[PDB]
Formats: C-alpha cells, structure tokens, sequence
RNA sequence: UUAGCUAGUUGGUAAGGUAACGGCUUACCAAGGCAACGAUGCAUAGCCGACCUGAGAGGGUGAUCGGCCACACUGGAACUGAGACACGGUCCAGACUCCUACGGGAGGCAGCAGUAGGGAAUCUUCCGCAAUGGGCGAAAGCCUGACGGAGCAACGCCGCGUGAGUGAUGAAGGUCUUCGGAUCGUAAAACUCUGUUAUUAGGGAAGAACAUAUGUGUAAGUAACUGUGCACAUCUUGACGGUACCUAAUCAGAAAGCCACGGCUAACUACGUGCCAGCAGCCGCGGUAAUACGUAGGUGGCAAGCGUUAUCCGGAAUUAUUGGGCGUAAAGCGCGCGUAGGCGGUUUUUUAAGUCUGAUGUGAAAGCCCACGGCUCAACCGUGGAGGGUCAUUGGAAACUGGAAAACUUGAGUGCAGAAGAGGAAAGUGGAAUUCCAUGUGUAGCGGUGAAAUGCGCAGAGAUAUGGAGGAACACCAGUGGCGAAGGCGACUUUCUGGUCUGUAACUGACGCUGAUGUGCGAAAGCGUGGGGAUCAAACAGGAUUAGAUACCCUGGUAGUCCACGCCGUAAACGAUGAGUGCUAAGUGUUAGGGGGUUUCCCGCCCCUUAGUGCUGCAGCUAACGCAUUAAGCACUCCGCCUGGGGAGUA
RNA sequence: GCCGUCGAAGGUGGGACAAAUGAUUGGGGUGAAGUCGUAACAAGGUAGCCGUAUCGGAAGGUGCGGCUGGAUCACCUCCUU
C-alpha cells in the first residue's frame, strides 16, 4: 500500500539529485506524464521518454545538470498531500520565487505552470512547488 | 502531530498563573463567597510589624510586616525606604512585587499614600517613598 | 476526576387551547427519544457589529457607540390594551421601611442627579426645550433628567507656549581638578525685536435657524378659491453666550518638571557609608577608595506630564495549520486482535457534491484601510470607495477529491513444489551431579578465613567401594546462531497444534495501511487452593571482622525457588529508536533457499538473486556522540505523547 | 356569594453537593555550622540501576527476575591495510 504516487516521484527526483544520476525509473501515470512534460518545458528536464510494459509505466526520465555539475533547483516539495488537500484561487495563487520558480497546479481544464493559471484567471488544486 | 489528530483535540495551551495571588479580593461583606475583584493595589490593617533576614549570600536586617487586607486574607510585605512610620493596628496601602530575600513575602507597601508617611530623607527618588519636592 | 440522561419524555389518536403550528394541555394506545460526531450535569458567562494586540494566521476583551436578548425589592398571576402578563400600572404571598386614634394603611433610584455603605477608585442634588427626535393636539401650542448645552478629574488623544536673535568673559558662582585648568556655558548679564499665552478696552453678540400659524397670488374637487385640500412672498424663534472669535494697547514679565546613569539600554565624577543602612525586573552590588546604597555635580531619555503597580498581547517558533519535537534533554504506552474513524493501487466512462469560475441577493450603519473635503492644522467629523461570508440561488469546467458504472495486476490474500527453525501444549525416557539412608574398609580429624571462628566427628566422621530412595535442571552440543508480535524458547521420542521465507505463477481483481474505545496475552517477584521439597535461596540463628555491623564474610536455616488451577497486570517491557509503504555509494561476513557457468560427476569452486541476521563506512542528518538499506537520511498516512524542575505519580 | 382544578409562598421529611471549622494527626517545602551514620558520584571502597518481596532508627540491606546506563582483565566470532 502506497499512500501517494506524487510523493514517490518527488522523493525519487530529490534522491536522484543527491547522488546525480541521469536516468531514473518510476511507474508512470497520466498526471505523471503531464507534470514531467511541464518539467521539461520549464527547462529542468533534458528529455522525456515514456515506455510501456505490464502494466503501467514505467516512466523513464533524463535528468539535467550544469557544466560544473551543479543542481538546477535548491529544493522541491509538494503542497497538496492526502488528509489535508489544498486548493488555490486564481488571484490568490502564489508566486513561489516569482519568475525564478514555478507552481504546478491542476485546474478544471488541465495541469499547467503557475503563470498560465494566473493569466487565464482559472485556479485549481496546487500539487507541488519547484524552484 | 498529524492533522486529523490535531482536529479532534483543541490544541491545548500552557495557561499561565498570577504573580500577585491576592491581586484578587473576596466579596467584602453581606456575602460569604469571594469575589474575583481585581486591583492594582489593596489597602489593609497591619496587625504586627516585624523584621527578618534573607538567606545567603545576602546579609541584612530586612524590615517586613504582616497585614490583614480588605478581603480578610493574611499576607506579608516589606517596607521600603529609610524609616517606617508604622506599628501594630496601622492601616496601610499595599502594592505588588516579589523580593528575593525569603519567601512568604512577595509584596511591598507604598510609602506616602496611607498612614505610612513618606520619608523626607531623600531628594533624588522623591516621587517614590512619598517625599515631596523641597525648596 | 461530568457517562448515561429523559416518563409529557418520544410517537400516535381525539379534543381543548393558543394569532398561529406544535405534548402547548388533557384522556386513551405504543416504547421510544437523546448520547463518544460529547447527551446530561457541574462551573462561569449576556451575544454581536467591533476594540486591543499581531506582519500574517491567531490571542484577549464585550468600557463608551449601534443591533438583539434578559430584568426592574424577591416569588406567583392576570385585567386593560393592537401591542404588557407591564421599570416610574394592579392583586396576593415574602423581606424591609414608615404613619396611625392600633382599627388599619404607604413604597420600591439596575431613571437623572444627589446621599449613605462597600471599595484602591470613578463627578452637578446644573440651565433649557433654541435644534434633532418622542407622545398629543385642528393648529398655535403642551409635555419630555431623551436630549442640546454648561460644569468637575491630566482619565484618554492631540496640540500648545513657558520667548527669540546678538551676546565669552569663558564672567562670577557651583562641581571636579594630576591644582595648569576644566565643567555648567551664549548658558548667565547685557543689547535688539517678540507676546505663545496672558491683562485691559471695545466689537461680534457669528454660525448652527430650518421654520409652524399668519396675507398676496396658483393647481385637484364641489354649483360655488363662498369656504376647503397646494407653493411663494414677506412678518416673526438662541439655554449655549454677550460665547466663540476678532480689533487695538502692555509686560519676558504669571507658565516645568519626572525618571535613569554597571550590563541589558542612551547617559559618570566626588563624597558619605562600609555584608549596616539600603538597592533590586534579571544578572546581582555593599564587610572602609560602592560609576549598582544615600547624597552633591554633570549627563541621557521624556514631558505637562512622568515613574510604579495590576491586566492583555508581542517577543513566545515557549501549543509550532503558516510554525515544534519524541536515541541520549520532558515526550513511542509492553505487546498483540481488531470496531468506529482517517487515509487510499492502475485505466476508462459518467455525476458534478468538493474544487475552480461568472452573475444575482445579501454581509445595517458607525468603525478599520484608501481618497478627498470641512473645523486655523492635527485630533475629529463628513463624503465616497475598496475591503469583509465556513453565505444562499443560479449559468459553465471536469485534471484532482468525491458518487456511480466498466476494465488490469504490481499491493494484500489464496493456490502447487520446497526449506528450515530452543515455536506452544501433554506425557514418558536416559544418565550424570546432589541429598538421605544402609553396609564393608578405615582413622583423628572433617569443615571453614585474608586470619578464623560456627558447625560435624570416638555413637567410627570424612572418604573410599557398592547398592537403594528422594526432589530438582538437563554436560559437551552453544555460536553476533535460529524460532516466536514482545514478555521468551536450549535434555531427548511421540501425539496435537500456531507462525516464517523462497520459487511458482497459473488464480480472486484493491479486497489495503494506521487505528481511538474495547479484548487478550504478558518477566520475575507477590497472592488464593493442595501437594513436594534434592539442591539453591528472602526473613532468622550462631560466629567472624568491625569503635560499633542486626551489611558484606563463614555455617546453618523457614517461606520461596517446584508442580496443578486461578489471582494481579507492572519493569531500564530498550534498539531509551511506534506501525505500514517507496527511493538513495559501497565492502565484508553469518542463518534457511533459488538461477547459471567452471568439474567425467560441484559435493568440491565462482557469479547472480532473496529475506532476515552484523560490522566498517559515502552522501545526508544530529547539541554532539552517533544513524547510514537492519537510517535517528529523503518523503506520505495513521496512532501515542511533551510543553521547566521540585511538589509528585502525591493528594 | 358558594363549590371544583391549577396555583406561589410556608411547614414537614429524607437525601445530594459546596465552603469554613475541629481535638489531634500524616507527609511535604524551607531555615542554625544541630546530631547520628555516609548509601549514591571512580571498581565509592559490597557496581549501579529498574520492579517486587522482606528485614531493619535511617539512609538502606538482602533475596528473585531484568538492563548497562560496568570496570581491572578478557568478545565465540567478526570488521579493518
């Protein structure tokens, strides 16, 4: 029994940061593919590659590292976790690190970065910051 | 703790206690209960004036007095200043504040408001100890 | 440390009653209802818009002001009236007070004052309806301790001046001086302007004042502005108050102090004093040279206010949702089974409850904030705006949470082959050791202390040799080695019985995790019931040491240690590390397995995979020590718990 | 005007709870350099601690089970260049 898959993926990502390995393996999901795509679109992910085998996943991602082998982010975590679910309006939506970081948020029309979610004036349930 | 474990109990505090345990005054008369009347100061009749000494490392003959208050309770309070114009049966106004000489006394009277007359032996702290401005 | 409450209660029928529905009340029938999502009780308390604080979330309060509720010496009741079961109405009962011819009768300041009493402490026994608003009147007008206004408190906020400029001689004088001088200090004196404010004389008697009735003239209605119902004009109204304010004249002359000066915290010198007197919010000063006591000078802060006290918030992240921790510092209960609850694998469809989004109504006003305007400015007031709901209705979205329906297996569980294990119960078996007894041999000793002593021994000990009885745990094996959820499990054989892992993967298709309350198990000791007691061993006896030893020491020695059934229900019950799940460098072993290659045959060898079981260690983490795949790392869910020590696990 | 129901106040009775009081009494906090003995802190001079039992003026002791948070010595076995 696993209480939360997003917690698993973020722990895998951070534990990949602490030792620095380009490749990681994790059971995929539709929300997982979408958030991985947005991670690549921010610039934190070098490449994305989904695979299929019995049954789900398994999502293989290619990390990114600086020329001097410097980790891009300085921290990464979620906000909406079980028990205490959270939500966020369009105006109240938080600017974490302003432009620096972004705020993944799931909306009635789909998951997008923090920006577009405040541009369109449609909020939603936040999932995880990243910075 | 976990959020639901915090929902089903009111997150209890460490509620403090008072420093003047006779800041409170019981029902004066026409009643037996003790009111919660609060005050910054209480008057009282002094049934004996005495003198005691503090514990180590201080050494001095420190002057105190036991007083019966309006709420008919028994407290102790040391008289400050030079000279004391009190004795048994003397009424007196009382302030609040603890001294580290010895326990059983955690107040001190105010000099110049009640029978306790101010001492004019001072010229610097005149607004305390009842001294009036000299000319 | 408030666990059961409720009998008109709950439901029905019928009727009555109430403006109304209603056990609201009656009679009949029924036994339900309320309660861990906290009933009932107890204790306290009017509630709210808001106020204070805080960056914010929050915390505390319910003073003015407005809304709602409850009450009018205490208890009961009802008439009037639309509206009362009535604050300055009534009756009764009750307490108090008072008059009387003693027959009986009069009142209820939690209304304004004002008065007593209590307290630390909270004020005129004010003028008046000029305005606003009330009750009545046809109106004029009446009435109104509402209210307008005046007054007292430095109670609060704000502002306000207690002169300015020139002026050194560093005057005098005070203080200190290393005896030169320095300090106060342009400070003072003096010169020149000034009058904040004050004092006088005048004005204005300012605004707030709008008006009602009264005459001219006009529209609706009546046959008839004859008269009536409608808008203008002009006439007419100030307690505040002769105010506010203004003009002109005069004087720096009436108008300044409080706290602190060791650090926190800005501000030092002399003297007195010498653990005395005293200071003290904390750290702490002082027993003869106190920058901390007191005083003087000087200085800093602040100001018509200043300091103390009490109270509240912040600081306090010191209740931690934002924003805490639980190895050692307080904090993981002993553990187990599990209800309620909390949480939830993967995919599709669908609902749109949550969520997001728009509108509508509403969140009184005053208040906070913003912007502006007006009182000379500010305070203040007004205006308008924003803001404020865990708010209701309704239009849309469907990723996510949720509801429904349909699919999957990776979690959990089962299935087939296996592996091992001190896993639990009942019985029996073998031998040694021990104890007692008996016998033969056999003597002067045996026994014990660091030294001894006690004790045993001529009735022949010990011991030796033999055989016999007793009760009690099983030598090597034994290992950081395993089983068991902990507490535990080491003698063997059988009977019955619970668990664990690997492989398999065919199978059920989320059935899962945490889990309050509840239940059971639970070390040794202790207890109830009956036996047995060979040893060992609390209490106890002797001796010895010892100043003394009822302790350690030596020799005995009961309960007990044993069994059988119940009783209790704690522990440093530990890994001082809660359970479940996933991820993150290594090497080295151990226990029960599996796949593959090397060998004629692996059983000899190696690699790989498991799960526990260890160590060294990187990243990271920690007060550090240490943790490191058997995390105290990186996260999630759930449970338990802590908010200084002593008191005290005490009452 | 009488009678009937309800009806407060009042009296009677029994309980429940709260607060003061009370001879004495038990334990605790504190105070003079009080006396007795020194168990604990090191191998604390008999290792300590935890529970229970029992003894003792007392700190404490003892017995039984447990822990190291024990040291002089020494871990079966294992780790380390």
């Amino acid at each position: 029994t696993m209480t939360d898959p997003i917690a698993d993926m973020l722990t895998r990502v951070r534990n990949a940061n602490m030792v620095r390995h380009e490749k990681l393996e994790l059971p995929a999901s539709n929300i997982k593919k979408e958030i991985a795509e947005i991670l690549k679109s921010e610039g934190f992910i070098k490449n994305v590659e989904y695979v299929e085998d019995d049954k789900q996943g398994v999502l293989r991602l290619f990390l990114k590292y600086g020329q001097n082998d410097e980790r891009v982010i300085t921290g990464l975590k979620r906000i909406s976790k079980p028990g205490l679910r959270v939500y966020a309006k369009a105006s109240e939506m938080p600017k974490v690190l302003n432009g620096l970081g972004i705020a993944l948020v799931s909306t009635s029309e789909g998951v997008i970065t923090d920006k577009e979610a405040r541009k369109r004036n449609v909020g939603g349930e936040i999932i995880a910051y990243v910075w | 703790p976990t959020i639901n474990q915090l929902v089903r109990k009111p997150r209890q505090s460490k509620i403090k206690k008072s420093d003047s345990p006779a800041l409170n005054k019981g029902f004066n008369s026409k009643k037996k209960k003790f009111t919660d009347l609060n005050s910054p100061q209480k008057r009282g009749v002094c049934t004996r004036v005495g003198t005691m000494t503090p514990r180590k490392p201080n050494s001095a003959l420190r002057k105190y007095a036991r007083v019966r208050l309006s709420n008919n309770i028994e407290i102790n309070a040391y008289i400050p200043g030079i000279g004391h114009n009190l004795q048994e049966h003397s009424v007196v106004l009382v302030r609040g504040g603890r001294v580290r000489d010895l326990p059983g006394v955690r107040y001190h009277i105010v000099r110049g408001a009640l029978d306790t007359s101010g001492v004019d032996g001072r010229r610097q702290g005149r607004s305390l100890y009842g001294t009036k401005k000299p000319k």
